[PDB]
């Protein structure tokens, strides 16, 4: 029933922010081939 | 290294974008001026010792340092060099991740693990090429 | 000085008349506006 | 078996669908949805956990066994229209 985050485990990141008065939950994203930045 | 060691709050963390091996880490990112004083630490493979690490801090006062990070725990991230948190700004009527002193909550989730290995078995997200047994 | 600047950066509230991000956090614009207040008026803006 | 997913054509970057006229077409992300782009495997040709969180005997092995797609919304089955 208990499990932690180890080294070398595949994770995805998430956040919750309001927009248009609606809690738009998102995930971090990035495509480092032509743009080294990050998007959601 | 250690090998499947656990994860503690406050310890230095290293990330990696999976298919594009660009180690998101402490880089001299001074390009984003949506907030006009804020960084956007993005993707580049420069794992260089001190300028290699973000750091965890807990979301709120329920789990102190030295405790093991558990699934579902929302967290707070920060560089060591710039010491900006992982900010979720709003540049122009839209979302813009930046790095600032206004922190942001950043929830993690499970996808798989080392024990969750294929060895030929199917795993979600994996590409493939379909085949007919007769017609190929 | 370390902990000082650490605490300042969480809440750096030297808010002058008008600049980006904060109110001020920039000296020349606020100083020139306060010099418009200073020279031809009194300490106050509307005063003789 | 019995997990809805949506097939993405990787090169064009368009999601597989099944239009109203019963013919497979790809679909851009803005058009895709769980009504059309939602497909699951079928071990046997017959019809007949739900919250797939516990693992429970990992099923599909590449190369050896075989599958059958099911558009779970329509329940149709894939078939190669051998044309003359």
């Amino acid at each position: 029933e208990i499990q932690f985050l180890r080294t070398d485990d595949e994770v995805v990141l998430q956040c919750t922010a309001t927009i248009h008065k609606e809690q738009q939950k998102l995930c971090l994203a990035a495509e480092g081939f032509g743009n080294r930045l990050c998007f959601l | 290294g250690g090998g499947h060691r656990t994860l503690l709050y406050g310890h230095a963390i290293l990330l990696r974008h999976s298919y594009s091996g660009m180690y998101l880490c402490c880089l001299s990112t001074s390009r984003s001026s949506t907030d006009k004083l804020a960084f956007d630490v993005g993707l580049q493979e420069d794992t260089t010792g001190e300028a290699c690490w973000w750091t965890i801090h807990p979301a709120s006062k329920q789990r102190s340092e030295g405790e093991k990070v558990r699934v579902g725990d929302d967290l707070i991230l920060v560089s060591v060099s710039s010491e900006r948190y992982l900010h979720l700004s709003y540049g122009n009527s839209s979302w813009h991740v930046d790095a600032a002193f206004q922190q942001t909550l950043w929830s993690v989730a499970p996808i798989s693990s080392g024990s969750e290995a294929a060895q030929g078995y199917l795993i979600g997200g994996d590409v493939l090429r379909l085949l007919h047994g007769h017609m190929d | 000085a370390n902990v000082v600047v650490r605490l300042l950066i969480r809440r750096p509230e030297c808010f002058g008349p008008a600049l980006r991000g904060e109110g001020g956090n920039g000296l020349l614009a606020a100083m020139e506006e306060a010099i418009k207040i200073a020279e031809d008026p009194s300490r106050d803006g509307p005063s003789p | 078996w019995g997990q809805p997913f949506r097939l993405r054509h990787v090169t064009t970057g368009k999601y597989l669908s099944l239009m109203e006229d019963k013919n497979l077409l790809l679909m851009d992300k803005e058009k895709a949805d769980v009504k059309s782009t939602a497909f699951a495997f079928r071990s046997s040709k017959e019809k007949l956990r739900k919250e797939v969180d516990g693992m429970g005997t990992s099923e599909i092995k590449y190369g050896d066994s075989i599958c059958y797609i099911q558009h779970v919304d329509t329940g149709l089955w894939l078939t190669y229209q051998a044309v003359d």
